[PDB]
């Protein structure tokens, strides 16, 4: 679902925020 | 009270900073596919169309701040 496939990129964003 | 939080909300504003590069601060098919494109290959246009249609319930393919505030908060009880 988009509501999961949206959180996924956001999780990548979180990783970038950390990196 | 916890009036001045800015703990999790700081990460929401980050979306419109790291996800969008046009300066619109909205999530469209363009930003939705660009990340996947450099993450695990980009799907077809049809697949992308369905994906934004699966999120944008307003019927325009665009998510603003008010939408994002609810979208990234109303998580289901089941995890994929
Ligand atoms: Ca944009
Ligand atoms: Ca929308």
């Amino acid at each position: 679902r988009a509501a999961n496939l949206w959180p996924s990129p956001l999780m990548i964003k979180r990783s970038k925020k950390n990196s | 009270a916890d009036q001045l939080t800015e703990e999790q909300i700081a990460e929401f504003k980050e979306a419109f900073s790291l996800f969008d590069k046009d300066g619109d601060g909205t999530i469209t098919t363009k930003e939705l596919g660009t990340v996947m494109r450099s993450l695990g290959q980009n799907p077809t246009e049809a697949e992308l169309q369905d994906m934004i249609n699966e999120v944008d319930a307003d019927g325009n393919g665009t998510i603003d701040f008010p939408e994002f505030l609810t979208m990234m908060a109303r998580k289901m009880k089941d995890t994929d």
